[PDB]
């Protein structure tokens, strides 16, 4: 894919959630359908566990190599951390490529 | 009634408010003594000792000097503080990877 | 030691090694010792093998830490490498502290 990542024909699939319709008092007959009902919302926990599998490097270059470090002049605050008001803050994208390989 | 101040836990036989910055007199205290170890621990508040300051010669007659600190010597015997039911059981030992004596 | 490293007891050992003296032309007897010998020089291959026992990291800081990289701005040579003339480079010192810990 364009934007990046796994193609798959058969991946993992679509899960779907809704409320159960519960109706309104009703008094009479009809054959048009019931369009009243009470208001209700839900709430939940979910977890999510995931398998990967790792590729090890097998380098013979000598001289040290680039590394995604932490390095900040004068930070007046923690990246990757909550602020004040209990926002996270994200100041930087992060790639994969920082190893070297021969061609 | 003399007491090394700054020596000594001091406890309020009642709890407190948070944030109080009311002065309390030694009445409303509770001040803990240490004078069981006084057989084997030297008084805070007075001097250590003395040590000579010079060479004796016929022209100079010897002086000593007194030292307001020292610190552990081989052959040293010592008594550690007491508990009290106000007082904690534990605390943790910082990982540095060296220390001496920890209590 | 204060330099660093391990200190230990039982060291590995002293390594001595000598050329054997070899004797130039005597033709009669004396008790005094020789003095005349052939001149001489060695040459070889060392090998050194050695065993580390590592300890694991077991962090819970969700922040990136700091780490060693290879970070320079317009190189003109390339450090830890050989120059034109064949002399080997190494301009900058290398600690090993980059992770932290709580205490």
């Amino acid at each position: 894919p364009a934007m990046g990542g796994f193609g798959l024909k058969h991946p993992p699939p679509m899960m779907l959630i809704k409320n159960t319709p519960v109706p309104g008092n009703i008094t009479s007959f009809s054959d048009v359908p019931v369009s009243s009902f009470i208001t209700q919302y839900s709430t939940g926990q979910v977890t999510v566990e995931m398998e990967w599998e790792l590729k090890k490097e097998n380098s013979k270059r000598w001289n040290p190599e680039i590394q995604y470090t932490n390095n900040y002049n004068d930070p007046q605050f923690v990246d990757f951390a909550p602020d004040s008001t209990g926002e996270y803050r994200s100041t930087r994208p992060i790639g994969t490529r920082y190893l070297t390989r021969p061609l | 009634n003399t007491y090394a101040l700054e020596n000594t836990m001091i406890f309020n036989s009642q709890p407190a408010n948070p944030g109080t910055t009311a002065t309390y007199l030694e009445g409303n205290m509770l001040i803990t003594s240490e004078s069981e170890t006084q057989p084997v621990n030297r008084v805070a508040y007075n001097v250590g000792g003395q040590m000579a300051t010079n060479n004796q010669s016929s022209t100079t007659a010897p002086a000593t000097g007194t030292y307001n600190l020292q610190e552990i010597v081989p052959g040293s015997v010592w008594m550690e503080r007491d508990v009290y039911l106000q007082g904690p059981i534990w605390a943790k030992i910082p990982e540095t990877g060296a220390h001496f004596h920890p209590s």
